[PDB]
RNA sequence: AGCGGCGAGUACACUGUACUUGCU
RNA sequence: UGCAUACUUUUCCUCCGCCGAAAGGCGUAGGUAAUCUUUAUCAAUAUAUAUCGUGAUGGGGAUAGAUUAUUGCAAUUAUUAAUCUUGAACGAGGAAUGCCUAGUAAGCAUGAUUCAUCAGAUUGUGCUGACUACGUCCCUGCCCUUUGUACACA
């Protein structure tokens, strides 16, 4: 069902040629299996964003978000915290006042970025101030994406 | 006022109408039998 | 060398001057840069008193700016522009090397 | 060659009422893989009929209170309803919809005295009764909308009493016959 | 060698370029299958069956999208790729097939080659609605 | 006096010297009442 | 019940209380027949008749 | 199985366990959510098989969660300025502390106190 | 009970207080409130402890209260208490 | 601001591709 | 601490990296601007999958209590605000009444205005693109002709 006949030649040379939706879940599962990062304990008592006003209700949201930020890191190689907050921003019902868009909480994204830097998948540099992937992480994610592509292909 | 329970075509609406169950328990029974909406198998 | 004004005919004549002067002086010049027009607007209400139907009107000021570059003496270029310029237009200067 | 959802080129079509076929104008020009044809639709009078009947259907299940503008969900709901019609009844649901439109629309009404109903107006008004019936069926009655359209379309295709469209057509025709 | 065409449908804008290759048609950095709506995947597939995968097997068509809503860029890319294939047939591959290609395109739909002029009109005075003013009480 | 560098007390309309209906767009700093008639000579030409 | 064919050879006029009725000549086989039709009708439309010799009123 | 009666009504058998412990109290779905997290009950299950051991765990959790990681800000009624500190205080007895808080503001008898006393809102319903 | 509040310094005072009075006191108290403070201290030290001290002249509605400001009333007779401290005073024409 | 061209690649194809650096 | 005196600009949007769930805070990139916010992209309606499966329910947020921070010399008539607790009506609405013919209805947002702080207000912009006429004078409101007037402040 999730696979469709494609009438043009693909490339599959990196993550940009694979669907995001399955990539996030597959790499969250891989992260859970490998125990690459902590949960951590502190983050699971707070809602993801002010406008959400409710718990994520999945218990794997941290790992589901980490791979999404990795995807965004590759999609354009300059990542800050404002861009992440705006992307994961959500509508907020102010009660009797009209619905208004508000950003997500940035501390969880800051913690995710720090953990990714600790893992070494991402590096910081003065030039290209936004977060970008290292060459090691780039080729590793290329091979991982090709593995996922072949796994869902045959 | 709901009355259905879980204690005793595979589309959830048809299964719910057949077994007098809610949609969630009907979906659970569908998973049990096979092993939001998507294309029919 | 960039120009800014409010009336398009002024910038048109000013530009028509500089291309012909450049061709006369046979010096390397970039082509006429046609910048996107930047428009300034404000909306206000008529009827200074509070009575009557609320009626509002808007205004529009598009500002014309164009660029050009020349390899020529900063003195001769400013002399020719001052000779063939009008106070309405405001012009700034920058030179190139290659 | 061209198939609906890569499945139906509808090589066979009934004679119907000799006018509703031209009104629906399902043809190679109107053949489309999926609904949501955003072409011009208010250019002339015959242009209203030039729209495919499938597009007419998918373009009108949207209206109920707060769900205006939501068109892709309407497309998916009619796609699921079409699949449900196929699974419940083995015949082609496209022919099912054609029978529904050819035997659902009221033919004679009354205004002041009774009058006839144009082929085009009959097709749209039949679509409209399908719309109101489906909206009532989805109006807080547990069952999903796709099942609602499946039931109503099959009922009006078979002229069943459980069809709100057929019921209202019969009511209108009864009033018209009483008046004239 | 290299031909370039443009695309404007609704608010969205697109750029197409047809070059020799092996059938590499890419939208930005992704593939056309990764759009998400299969409903619009059908729309992009519509021109392809009207021309030919075999004839596309030797041409690479790059596509960029910048702005507009989902329906806007799907229609923009549809008409842009139509223009690209028409121009590159007129230039490089062959001209005898080009007349039949354009004949098929027009006899199927005129929206493929050229888009609509419909766009949002300036919001009027009076009230929230463009063609409606505020409710008044006597 | 108790002057403040903020609010309506900080600045007023230049021509009518009133504290009401003063616009701050593009630092016009003038009241709409007289701005309506000074608009044309200022350059604010109405198109729509 | 039953409906019968009708050939719109020409349009006659838009009448009625609100201008919502159209005079149109019908055809099943009685050639010359008068009918009142609601809804947009173009040149060359086929209509449905309920009665054989029931005639409208021409204004 | 179903229909379990405790200090507050918990006739919630078929409805979810999480919604059950929200409905008993903490209807803001955060006290109940964190209590379920602390007591380690999977939301996948229902309320029809809640055990008395887990109920005792729930009471152990809500009995002064200060020692738990539940922070002071997430603690309901954070300061309530006095010589001590208070906590989120569940349901029927919890009503008693807002009763006595109302008594304190009545004896305070300030502008908002008489506004609440005479039958007006704090910000005013604005019948102008 | 209130002796600790009487003796503790401004830092512990604001810490015990809510954020509103912390912000107010950190931003400033102003010479008007300082003069009112010294005048009320003199009036309290001169007044007999057996009687309630008089209110303040030149009334205004925008000074906080400190448990060191005790015994004060307003020229509207609610005697200030520690549980009324973080409110200012108000007490203007609201007559029904 | 864009279309490119090539100067070096990060991984795959095979008789260019997603991402990086500079000029015309 | 306060007064007087000299030194840069702090007196806009802000990106970032950090402290704080957040509110908010510290130090810096950039920009008087198609150059930095930001624009190879800033919102939402969606979208795909999960839970709920129509039970005033978990919908719904009127209501009050506890606070943390900023704005403002000053917020008490708790400006605004993140968090928690609190839990009203509401089963789609009498008589009447308003609006509307294609990127328009409607929904969804969002820019700007006054703004030190406060849009539920007003004025632009875009996305989601509809059902129906393609006419009529029945009401209403005007217009023309004829007509009758003892009206002309009609």
């Amino acid at each position: 069902r999730l696979l469709e006949p494609v009438p043009f030649v693909k490339t599959n040379n990196c993550i940009k040629d694979v669907d995001a939706d399955l990539f996030i879940r597959s790499y969250a599962t891989h992260l859970k299996l490998h125990n690459k990062i902590t949960y951590p304990k502190w983050c699971t008592f707070v809602k993801t964003g002010k406008g959400r006003k409710l718990a994520p209700l999945n218990e794997d949201w941290y790992f589901i978000r980490a791979s999404s930020i990795l995807r965004r890191l590759y999609l354009h190689p300059d990542i800050g915290v404002g861009f992440l907050r705006r992307q994961f921003s959500s509508k907020q019902r102010r009660g009797v006042a009209p619905n208004h868009t508000s950003l997500a909480s940035g501390k969880i994204l800051r913690s995710i970025l720090q953990q990714l830097e600790n893992l070494g998948y991402v590096e910081q540099n003065p030039k290209k101030k936004g977060r970008r992937l290292t060459t090691k992480g780039e080729n590793a994610i290329n091979n991982f994406a090709r593995y996922i592509n072949k796994k869902v292909y045959n | 006022k709901l009355n259905h329970a879980v204690f005793i075509v595979i589309t959830p609406s048809a299964i719910a109408e057949k077994y007098k169950v809610n949609l969630s328990v009907a979906r659970a029974v569908i998973n049990h039998l096979a092993d939001s909406q998507k294309l029919y198998t | 060398i960039a120009l800014t004004s409010k009336n398009l005919r002024a910038i048109e004549k000013v530009c028509s001057d500089i291309m012909k002067g450049a061709k006369e002086k046979n010096l390397n010049v970039s082509g006429p840069v046609r910048l996107p027009v930047k428009t300034l607007r404000i909306t206000t209400r008529k009827s200074p008193c509070g009575e009557g139907t609320n009626t509002w009107d808007r205004f529009e000021l598009r500002i014309y700016k164009r660029l050009i570059d020349l390899y020529s003496q900063c003195e001769v270029v400013t002399q020719m522009t001052s000779i063939n310029i009008d106070p309405v237009v405001e012009v700034e200067v920058i030179i190139t090397d290659s | 060659d061209i198939k609906l959802f890569k499945k139906w080129s509808y090589e066979e079509i009934n004679i119907a009422d000799l006018s509703l076929v031209d009104c629906i104008a399902v043809s190679q020009k109107a053949c489309v893989y999926t609904p949501h044809t955003a072409g011009r639709y208010q250019k002339k009078r015959f242009r209203k009929a030039l729209c495919p009947i499938v597009e007419r259907l998918v373009n009108s299940m949207m209206m109920h209170g707060r769900n205006n503008g939501k068109k892709l969900k309407a497309i998916r709901i009619v796609a699921y309803a079409f699949e449900i019609i196929h699974l419940m009844t083995g015949e082609n649901p496209l022919q099912v919809f054609v029978n529904a439109v050819q035997k659902g629309g009221p033919r004679e009404d009354s205004t002041r005295q009774a009058v006839d109903v144009s082929p085009l107006r009959r097709v749209n008004q039949a679509i409209y009764l399908i719309c109101t019936g489906a909206r009532n069926a989805a109006f807080r009655n547990i069952k999903s909308i796709s099942e609602c359209l499946a039931e109503e379309i099959i009922n009006c295709a078979n002229e069943s009493s459980s069809s709100y469209a057929i019921k209202k057509k019969d009511e209108i025709e009864r009033v018209a016959k009483a008046n004239r | 060698k290299r031909v370039q065409t443009f695309g404007k449908k609704k608010t969205a804008v697109a750029v197409a370029t047809v070059t020799n290759g092996k059938g590499l048609i890419k939208l930005n950095g992704k593939n056309l299958d990764l759009v998400e709506p299969y409903i619009l995947k059908t729309k992009v597939y519509e021109p392809l069956w009207l021309i030919g995968s075999g004839k596309l097997k030797n041409l690479d068509i790059r596509i960029r999208v910048k702005g507009g809503g989902q329906t806007s860029q799907i229609y923009a890319i549809r008409q842009a790729i139509g223009k690209g294939i028409i121009s590159y047939y007129q230039k490089y591959v062959d001209e005898s097939t080009k007349k039949e290609l354009k004949d098929v395109l027009l006899r199927y739909d005129r929206s493929l080659l050229v888009g609509d002029t419909r766009r949002c009109e300036p919001k009027k005075f009076g009230g929230k609605g463009a063609r409606a003013r505020y409710q008044k009480s006597y | 006096v108790h002057p403040k560098k903020y609010g309506q007390g900080s600045r007023q309309c230049r021509v009518c010297s009133n504290k009401h209906a003063i616009i701050r767009k593009y630092n016009i700093n003038i009241c709409r009442q007289c701005f309506r008639e000074r608009a044309d000579i200022i350059g604010f030409k109405k198109y729509r | 019940e039953k409906s019968k064919l009708a050939k719109v050879e020409k349009v006659l006029g838009r009448t009625g209380s609100r201008g919502g009725v159209i005079q149109v000549r019908a055809q099943f086989m009685g050639r010359f027949l008068i009918r009142n039709v609601k809804g947009p009708v173009r040149e060359g439309d086929i209509l449905a008749l309920l009665e054989t010799e029931r005639e409208a009123r021409r204004l | 199985q179903h229909i379990l009666r405790i200090l507050n009504t918990n006739v919630d058998g078929k409805e979810k366990v999480i919604i059950a412990l929200t409905a008993i109290k903490g209807i803001g779905k955060r006290m109940a959510t964190v209590i379920c997290k602390q007591a380690n009950v999977d939301p996948t299950k229902r309320a029809g098989e809640l055990t008395t051991e887990e109920i005792d765990n729930i009471v152990h959790i809500m009995s002064t969660p200060t020692q738990f990681k539940i922070p002071d800000w997430f603690l309901n009624r954070r300061k309530d300025l006095k010589e001590g500190k208070n906590i989120h205080v569940i349901a029927n007895q919890l009503d008693s502390y807002l009763r006595e808080d109302l008594e304190r503001m009545k004896k305070i008898r300030l502008h908002r106190g008489l506004r609440h006393h005479w039958g007006l809102r704090v910000r005013g319903q604005h019948t102008k | 009970d209130l002796d600790k509040l009487l003796d503790l310094s401004q830092d512990e005072l604001i810490k015990l207080f809510k954020a509103r009075q912390r912000r107010k006191f950190q931003r400033g108290i102003s010479k008007k409130a300082k003069s009112l403070l010294k005048k009320i201290r003199k009036s309290k030290k001169n007044c007999e402890p057996g009687e309630k001290p008089n209110p303040v002249p030149t009334h205004l509605r925008n000074m906080t209260i400190i448990p060191e400001m005790v015994g004060s009333i307003v020229a509207t007779n609610v005697e200030i208490k520690p549980e009324m401290i973080g409110y200012y005073l108000g007490e203007f024409s609201i007559t029904y």
